[PDB]
This record gives C-alpha cells, structure tokens and sequence, in this order.
C-alpha cells in the first residue's frame, strides 16, 4: 500500500506563531512534510486562546477551533528558547530541516545567533524564511498592524464597499489567509526547486504590504495611469450586467446573479417567464443593461424575492447563466459539492472529540493532500523529537525537560 | 538559470494569469496561449486612458507581462497537433478552460503527457474538474457567493459587499501557482507529473477566517468584523477613513497605549475609554459600547487627515492604518523606500505604464516585471519555429485559420 506524497522528506523547523506563517506550513504538511512547530508554554499561540471553542468552552489551550484548523498535520515541541540549552536543541533541529520559518522580533533570531549566517553554516542547504509587515528598513518599517490593517493599507478596503458609503473591506484578517500564505509558499517552492540545482538553500523575505497589492492592482494602476481613484462599486461589476445580490425567500437570503453577455441576458429572460418589461431597449444590449442598472437590479429582486434561491440557482446555472446563492458558513459546510471533492474533513482530537478541518484547495492526481491528524497540544511531540530524530539520550532527553529547557 | 530552464504554456483568460505571471517573475519561459478571438481580459477595465482596444486592459497588462503570446485555434485539427508539440517541451501547462473541453478534443492530460511524463497539467476553474457544480458556470460573484466568503463582507441584514480586483479568481490562481510549483517540485524528483486541479469555491473557503469553527463547534452563524468596539473597526477622519485595532481578545496592553494617545490628544471624554470594561469582548460588541466608542472616537477622527492619524497613532505604539486609495498609495513613503512601484515603457500605448512589483525577495534568485504583455499573435512565428516548424508549414497553419501570427 505505497503512499505518494510530494514533499515526502521534507523537515520544516517552524517557530512561525500567528498570522500567515502556520497557515503556509499547514500546506506543507498536508503535502508529507514534517511540520515541527517550537511552542513554548509560556508563551503559547495567542489563538489557543481564541473563539470559538468546542461548545464555547474555552478552557485550557486545546480547545480553539481558530487555532486548530491552521493547525492539523503538524508536530509540536515546547522549547523555551531564551534558555540557554533550548538553542543547542533548535541547532541540532536546524542542522536537519530543509526550511526554516520564524516570526520573531526583528534581530531577535540574531541575538539567539540563529540568524541567516548562522543558520547557512549550520545547514548549507535549508531555506530561511521571514516575513514582516511592510519591509525590515524605511520609514514605516517598525510599524504595527493586523490583517484588517493591511486590508487598508493595500488598497483593497477602499475598493470593498458601497459607493457613497462607508466602506467595509471583506469582513476578515483577508491579507493573512491567502495572500501572504501563497506568496511564502511559492517563495518556499521556488527556493526548494533551485536547491535540486545548486544544493544550496538561500533566505525567502516577505512583506506582507507588497504581496497584498500584488492581487489588488488596479486601484495603484489606474490612479497611476488616469490620475483618477477608482471608486468601489458595491456589488456591481464594470462589464457585466445584470451583475448584483438579490433577495430570495428567507432568512438573510440572497441570490448573486451575474450576466456577461445577451446570451445569458436571454437566458436570464427565459428563467422569469419572459417578462415584457425586460424587452424594453432599455435592456436589449450590455450598454444599456448597465445604464439602466438601477431600475434593471429593482424589477430583478422584485421576481427574485419571490422565489427559492435553491431552485432558482439551479435553474439559472442549467440555462448557463452564472448564479450561486449568498451562502453562509453551515451551507457551505453542508454543501454537496465541497463534500464530494473531499475539501473538508473531520478529525479525531482527544480533548474535542470529531471537529471540522478542510484540505488546502489543491486535488493532485497523483500526490494528493492528507488530512491525518488533528491540531497537537503544547509539547505533545517534545520526546518524540528529541529521541528519534534529534538524537538524545533518554537521559538527556529527562535532564532537559527535567530542568524544564523542555515541557 | 533562475528559471529559465522552466517552460510555462499559459491558457488563461479573465481567471488563471496571475498563476504564470509567478513562474514569469523568477524568470521562467512563460508563453501566454490565446484563441484567435482574443484573451477575454483584454476587453475589461480599468483601462488607459479612454482607449478600449486589445492592449488597453491594465489587467491584461499587468497579469501577462513577462510573458510572450501565440494565437492557436485548438477547434482546428492542425491548432490541437501544434498544442501538442507545445506541450511535449513543456514542464507546465496551467489553463482555465472549461471541464471537459480540452478531453472532448482528444486533448486529455494522458493524450498531452503521452511523450513528456513529467508534464504537470493545472487545471484553474470556479468549481474544479469534477463534482456536480462542474458542468456549470461561474464568475467572481458567484463563486465568491457559493464559498461563503461573500456573506462575511458585511454585517446584521445588509447586503455583502465584493472585494475588488476579482478575489475568487487571484485566489485560486495564488494556489494555483503553489500546487504548480510543488507538483514540478515532485516531477523533478519522480519523473512523473501529475493533474492539479484548483477551485475557485475551494480556495475562497480558505479565506472564511473562522467561520466554518464557529458553526461545527459552536453552532454559531459569523458574519463580518467592524462592529467590535477597537477591534478591527472602520472610522471616518477629514478626508477619507481609517482602520483601528486598539485591543483583541482580553489584552489590555494593547489597549493602554490607546488611551494613552487619546489623553496626549486631549480628546473629549478620552476618561471614558479609561476604563476595563473595554477589555470584554461582550461590553464592546454591546450597542452601548460600539456606540459609545465611535462617539468618543470619531469625534477626534474626524477632525485629521489619514496621514495624520496614521503617523500619531503608530507613534503611541496602536495599529493604525489608512483606509488607502490609488493616490495614497503611489504616494507610500515606505513603497517608494523599498522601490516597490515598476514602471516600464510600452510601446503598443506609446507611454509608461505603472505597475506593482515584487510580492517576495530571495537571497539568490531576482524577481523582474518581464517584458510587456504581448499583442495578439505577437511570438506565434517564433515559437512554433521553436517546436520545429518551418515557414511553409506556419505559413500553411495561419492561412487555414489554425494560429494567427500578428502582421
């Protein structure tokens, strides 16, 4: 029963803590790799400690669904690495990774002389990655900030929101989930396929500022073309018409209907009964259609609010017209087709029990993603480690957690 | 040689470029693959200037530069025999094309592999290969709608709003471009690529930050972040908003510094915020608290500019950003420190053209924009003299109609 994976080998030494560093290595180790996260239980992931909780209980470190879905698949060692003998521990750890990844204070790997030049004569051959918020020098370069601060700063908030109105962003950390996890991943990627040429790792840096904008360019291009700020458009669309979030029968619910050319506008017409009022000129091509948008979008959720947005998606997307109902986070959980592709997956933990995870949103043919193991508690892996892989006497293994360089 | 030694084939329209322009940016040989109709993103804005023709789409512009550009009709018997030579020198093909079009045309991934087992095939679709939404389509809208995301950009019974810059798309491309890069990763060390398929849907239930948690442990519907008093809250200042978090969870050391910067400001009521009830979630999430934390707060915002509330409030040590638009970014202190913004010359528009650059940085490796996005046909001359062709038998392709080569 031969397994393939496509990072089998691969070690990550991952003392990364919040933000995108965890996500990015929860894909490394659905891949095979050895995620090894160094956690120190006095200074837990800050996530433990947030909802939701198993039943909303949140006792203890173990019981946070914002924690363990970045988290399935990994090990976990508890070093506490301001003591003196934790750095020879992450040394040895160093010596067998390929990659590793951090997030702490700036020049504080330095301090602990685990830094890039030192980190490149331990092991010529791991890839040493960092992240900062917008660049380690220049003005802005000790500033703070969360996802919804780079949400801002990137362009992208302005450009999420009703015309006329305060603007909202998308409601989420967004810069934290993808964005940067991409970035750092292919980063990774990049580095691993060079070292296949030139048997040498070299350090992967990130500013988080830089990615984010990297997927949203056209409030920076525009301006710089046109001199002009492009302007949200709530959730309508610059082409497409009929294009917008109509209420269906329901609590909360809405239907998004998205129309690109007259094809799909005669679909559209077909699927209402072919209405007179929609024959009027006003709406016979994309130009008007956009013109009329407004009164066009109000006799549209006029026949939408009549109806189940279930069936009338399923309709709509029978004639070819793209549709989908406004799903919340049950629907989708529920959904037939996220549950036919495999995406989510549900994992035994020994505190909580069965909970939901999901795969990364990649199916390989040949190498696919593994869902193995649910979110490790503080130290759960620390002898495992320490013995098998790092090399320690069982002696030393009880010396260093004994003298608690180790929990 | 960085990448060079990589040949990317890239079949993308409106969803898919951004995948190949990673492979491009490292320095890979990145051939964008058009229908003789035209990449469909080239008919959609913004645009430059008031020009609306073929090269005018900054999109277009930006997610294909680094990239040449040939023309096949993949309907013509002779275009599907000139693919399959592409692809028998190709490392990667990465296509957006609808599910089963390319196997109807006897161009399955086993058909395209058959004399070059290591060919990675990625496939870049709204809803996957495969499952019951497969047959049908989907847009940015939609998907985003169907994944969950969309519903979390708002919050009570308001209507959601979109993230600009076609999310679902970058999305999916983003991973995309890292299930590409681990699949030839793999390919190098097997000798056998592989199928990676990834969907729009999947990869924005990446970005549900924790709402699917909330429901499987909790039986909790989320919507968006903004109504959390200082925390990840939205506020009007005198020429546009900004973006706040004063505090998380129950940490009062963030929050202290923030009373701080109101007290040195001298602002009305600043007492008010002087306070623990602000370090419970329930009191800020509260009516009373939201309303009374905007009501102390906005009264200070609104009286300074971003730049202003950007500078003093980082000074006292709060994660503090503007709600940036087009201007304010092209005006970044920090992005021109860090020589972000790439300008290069595009003789089809007669002008330069601006456009964001590096989302990474490596210790070896160089990231570059890469030449301007071809015209329409402007390498399918050169390319298929690549794969072996001679001129009369190009000259033979283009007058039945097979490529298009541009005059």
């Amino acid at each position: 029963n031969s397994v393939e994976r496509a990072l089998e080998g691969i070690v990550v030494c991952d003392f990364s803590w919040v933000g995108a560093g965890p996500i990015a290595t929860s894909v490394l180790a659905q891949c095979g790799a050895d995620v090894i996260r160094i956690e120190s239980v006095k200074r837990p992931d800050t996530l433990r400690r947030g909802e939701p909780f198993k039943d909303g209980i949140g006792t203890g470190l173990d019981r946070s669904g914002y924690f363990a879905a970045r988290n399935a698949n990994k090990r976990d060692i508890a070093l506490d690495m301001n003591h003196p003998s934790a750095r020879e521990v992450a040394v040895r750890l160093i010596a067998k990774s390929d990659i590793v990844i951090n997030n702490f204070r700036v020049g504080q790997m330095e301090k602990w002389k685990l830094g890039w030049d030192e980190v490149q004569k331990i092991n010529p051959r791991a890839i040493y990655v960092t992240m900062s918020m917008q660049g380690t020098d220049g003005p802005h370069s000790r500033y703070m900030g969360y996802g919804v601060n780079l949400n801002a700063l990137c362009g992208l908030t302005a450009r999420a929101g009703f015309a006329g109105a305060p603007p909202f962003g998308t409601g989420t950390n967004y810069t934290d989930h993808v964005m940067v996890p991409t970035h750092t991943l292919f980063g990774i990627m990049a580095a691993l396929l060079e070292r296949e040429v030139t048997g040498r790792g070299q350090t992967v840096s990130l500013s988080q500022l830089e990615s984010a904008i990297s997927m949203t360019p056209s409030a920076p291009m525009a301006f710089a073309a046109n001199g002009e700020v492009l302007g949200p458009q709530g959730y309508g669309d610059a082409e497409a018409a009929p294009h917008g979030v109509y209420t269906t029968l329901g609590y909360r619910k809405w239907i998004a209907i998205a129309v690109f050319d007259d094809a799909q506008w005669a679909a559209l017409r077909r699927v209402m009964g072919n209405p007179p009022w929609a024959e009027d000129d006003g709406f016979a091509s994309a130009e008007m259609r956009r013109r009329n948008a407004a009164e066009l979008d109000e006799r549209i959720e006029a026949w939408t609010a009549t109806q189940y947005g279930d069936w009338l998606m399923a309709e709509l997307l029978k004639a070819g017209v793209p549709a989908g109902e406004v799903r919340d986070a049950r629907e989708a959980i529920e959904d037939e087709h996220l549950r036919r592709r495999g995406f989510w997956a549900y994992l035994d933990h020994p505190e909580v029990g069965v909970t939901l995870y999901n795969r990364a949103p990649i199916v390989f043919s040949r190498t696919p993603l593994e869902m193995k193991t649910a979110a490790p508690s503080i130290g759960q892996h620390t002898r495992e480690v320490l013995g098998g892989m790092l090399g320690y006497s069982h002696d030393e293994i009880e010396n260093l957690v004994s003298h608690e360089v180790l929990v | 040689q960085d990448f060079s030694r990589f040949r990317v084939l890239d079949m993308t329209g409106e969803l898919g470029p951004y995948a190949a322009k990673m492979f491009a940016g490292l320095g890979a040989d990145v051939i964008h693959v058009e229908s003789p109709a035209g990449d469909p993103l080239r008919r959609v804005g913004p645009w430059f200037g008031d020009r609306r023709d073929a090269q005018a789409s900054l999109q277009y512009l930006y997610y294909n530069a680094g990239k040449r550009g040939i023309a096949v009709d993949l309907e013509h018997e002779a275009g599907r025999t000139a693919f399959r030579r592409l692809c028998d020198g190709a490392d990667l093909l990465i296509e957006s094309c609808r599910p089963g079009w390319l196997d109807g045309l006897g161009l399955s991934y086993e058909v395209l592999s058959r004399d070059n087992a290591r060919l990675v095939q990625t496939s870049i679709t709204p809803f996957g290969r495969t499952g019951p939404l497969a047959p049908y389509p989907g847009s940015d809208l939609t998907c985003s709608a169907l994944s969950g995301f969309l519903y979390l950009a708002g919050v009570d019974g308001d209507k959601p709003v979109r993230a600009p810059d076609n999310q679902a798309y970058r999305m999916a491309e983003a991973y995309a471009a890292v299930g590409s890069a681990i699949a030839l990763f793999s390919a190098q060390r097997s000798g056998r690529g592989q199928v990676v398929d990834v969907a729009c849907i999947e990869a924005q239930a990446m970005a549900l930050e924790n709402a699917a948690q909330f429901w499987d442990l909790e039986g909790k519907i989320r919507r968006g972040r903004g109504r959390e008093a200082g925390s990840a809250t939205l506020h009007p200042c005198a020429d546009g908003f900004i973006a706040l978090v004063a505090i998380m969870g129950r940490n009062k050391p963030m929050w202290t510094p923030f009373v701080r910067w109101m007290e040195a400001e001298g602002v009305e009521e600043w007492q008010v915020l002087d306070d623990d009830k602000w370090i419970d979630y329930a009191y800020r999430t509260s009516e009373e608290g939201y309303a009374t934390f905007c009501r102390v707060f906005e009264r200070y915002t609104r009286t300074r500019s971003k730049a202003y509330l950007y500078e003093i409030g980082q000074r006292f040590n709060v994660a503090v950003t503007p709600v940036s638009d087009g201007r304010d970014l092209l005006a970044n202190p920090q992005l021109a420190h860090r020589g972000f913004w790439q300008t290069q010359f595009n003789d089809t528009l007669g002008a330069n053209v601006t456009y964001p650059g590096a989302p990474y940085e490596f210790g070896e490796m160089q990231w570059r924009l890469g030449r301007n996005a071809p015209r329409l046909g402007e390498h399918t001359r050169e390319v298929l003299a690549g794969c072996g062709y001679s001129a009369s038998e190009i000259d033979n392709l283009v007058r039945e109609g097979a490529v298009y080569a541009e005059q």
